């Protein structure tokens, strides 16, 4: 049983790094479960395959680097461009925030220098780090993931979900979000499809 | 008050019997609906077109004149077709039901588990256990009936309606409960009453229906052929024996309407 | 030349147990028709109220009542 992915990522942002947890087509599989992803470049010189795997895909997995502030903006038109697309507007996006082990040394040097309204933000409820953190790291992740759910929050349809992930650039336990993450996109598709929900 | 009773029963069968062909005839066209869920559905449509045409206008006649004008190898085929196809509908609804229960548990791993290798034997093993269940006393367990042209005796001898009851609908009622049972439970994302009462009424017609059609007839027979101190009147085992036909009827109804391209091929008829 | 439980629909009909033979059909009246047989149709007609035949002009005889679709019996 296949499942068409669709990685687009950006460029020197832990995508080609992330790729090797075993435009290229990769495989792998995961509790005999056979993933097959598509990587495209980054959104910025192969707009090829928009046509090709516009609907044969079950998810988008979208990767960006979180530490470098000054090429977060460029990520976030990114991320508007493909959630309010046409031909993959149907399609649930995963959000990978990689180099988030990067981001708790770059914090500690400003996030409100490149963004300014990070101060009117605070560290919300229902949220959980990970063991010995930072309020301020944390903070600023999940100002970032506040950011991408705001430009996320901006359709008012709920035809297509959208899954954030905190990974640093060496774990382990990266394909088994994936595989999560495509069990509840095809859960979802069968209880719209049975008339449940 | 013949042509009365006459004309609803006709209103009941054409109503089930187009209802059947066109649930049939919205699949043989469309490629996409070529699955197994889809076999599923066309095999209870198939079984309730299959009672609907054929042994519905022969009792609604039985039930006007009131005697079987026909002969007795006639009897002797209905009676017979008759079981076989409420007791294939019966089953297909609870191979449904399976299919359902490992469509919504095993999102990944579904095409699997449930391939044409093993998808078109469970459909096999229900029309052969059908085929058991109705071939039964036609050998076996028949009591010597009186040798009318005129009458037409259901087959009502002890010891072999008790198996028929017992493995033709409380096993699968069994099956059928508790698989929707864990339907219902991973469908409440497992602001949410619109999530839980969305489920528990596309589930509580789908058993519902079944349940009111089904355990009148499945009750009343097994419990007045052991206890003859209860003895139902003829209005009401007419009742509870109407009620199992008037399900495969309803079936057109609703489960073509709990899907989504079922619905809009049902729909593209007008 | 001789002669020869209660329910309302129930349908009430006289066989012939012959010697050696099957149990054939020879008569029967009920609520909704009344049917014969070629061997008794001229020479024996029926009477319901009791039921017993009443025959003119092959020895033992049984009196039957039974039902149209349950499979109920009164011999
Ligand atoms: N109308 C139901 C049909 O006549 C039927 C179904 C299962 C039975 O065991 C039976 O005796 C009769």
């Amino acid at each position: 049983a296949t499942h068409r992915l669709l990685l687009l990522g950006a460029d020197n942002s832990g995508k080609s790094t992330i790729v090797k947890q075993m435009i290229f087509e990769t495989k792998f599989q995961v509790d005999k479960v056979n993933f097959h992803m598509f990587d495209v470049g980054g959104q910025r010189d192969e707009r090829r395959k928009w046509i090709q795997c516009f609907n044969d895909v079950t998810a988008i997995i979208f990767v960006v680097d979180s530490s470098d502030y000054n090429r977060l903006q460029e990520a976030l038109n990114d991320f508007k461009s493909i959630w309010n697309n046409r031909w993959l507007r149907t399609i649930s996006v995963i959000l990978f925030l990689n180099k988030q082990d990067l981001l708790a040394e770059k914090v500690l040097a400003k996030i409100e220098d490149y963004f300014p309204e990070f101060a009117r933000y605070t560290t919300p409820e229902d949220a959980t780090p990970e063991p010995g953190e930072d309020p301020r790291v944390t903070r600023a992740k999940y100002f970032i993931r506040d950011e991408f759910l705001r430009i996320s929050t901006a359709s008012g349809d709920g035809r297509h979900y959208c899954y954030p992930h905190f990974t640093c650039a060496v774990d382990t336990e990266n394909a088994r979000r994936i595989f999560n993450d495509c069990k509840d996109i095809i859960l979802q598709m069968n209880l719209r499809e049975y008339n449940l929900v | 008050k013949a042509i009365l009773l006459g004309v609803i029963l006709g209103g009941l069968i054409l109503f089930g019997v187009l209802g059947n062909i066109l649930v049939i005839l919205s699949v043989a066209c469309h490629r996409h609906l070529h699955s197994v869920t889809h076999y599923y559905i066309v095999n209870l449509a198939v079984a309730d077109l299959l009672l609907t045409s054929t042994v519905l206008p022969f009792s609604a006649i039985f039930e006007v004149l009131g005697y079987w004008a026909f002969g007795r190898v006639f009897c002797n085929i209905w009676a017979a077709v008759d079981v076989l196809c409420c007791t294939a509908s019966i089953m297909g609804l609870c191979i449904i039901s399976i299919d359902r229960y490992i469509g919504v548990s095993y999102p990944l791993r579904y095409p699997t588990i449930v391939t044409q290798r093993r998808g078109l034997m469970a459909l096999l093993c229900v029309w052969a256990l059908s085929l058991v269940i109705s071939i039964g006393p036609l050998f076996g367990w028949r009591q010597p009936a009186p040798e009318d042209e005129t009458i037409c005796q259901i087959n009502e001898e002890p010891g072999y309606v008790l198996f028929s009851a017992l493995g033709s609908f409380y096993l699968p009622l069994a099956i059928i409960l508790v698989m929707y049972c864990r339907v219902y439970v991973v469908a409440k994302r497992e602001l949410k009453f619109s999530r839980e009462k969305k489920a528990a009424k596309t589930l509580g017609i789908v058993v519902g229906c079944f349940v009111l059609c089904w355990l009148p007839f499945f009750l009343v027979m097994p419990i007045g052929s052991f206890f003859p101190d209860f003895k139902p009147s003829e209005t009401v085992f007419k009742i509870v024996f109407w009620l199992g036909y008037l399900n495969s009827c309803i079936n057109p109804i609703i489960y073509p309407c709990s899907s989504q391209e079922f619905k809009k091929a049902f729909q593209n008829v007008l | 030349s001789l002669r020869l439980n209660i329910s309302a629909h129930w349908k009430m009909g006289w066989y012939r147990q012959a010697p050696g033979k099957e149990r054939e059909f020879v008569a029967g009246i009920g609520y909704a028709n009344t049917n014969y047989a070629d061997s008794v149709k001229g020479r024996f007609t029926i009477s319901r109220d009791t039921v017993y035949l009443q025959m003119n002009s092959t020895a033992v005889y049984y009196c039957a009542a039974y039902s149209y679709y349950r499979d109920h019996s009164y011999w």
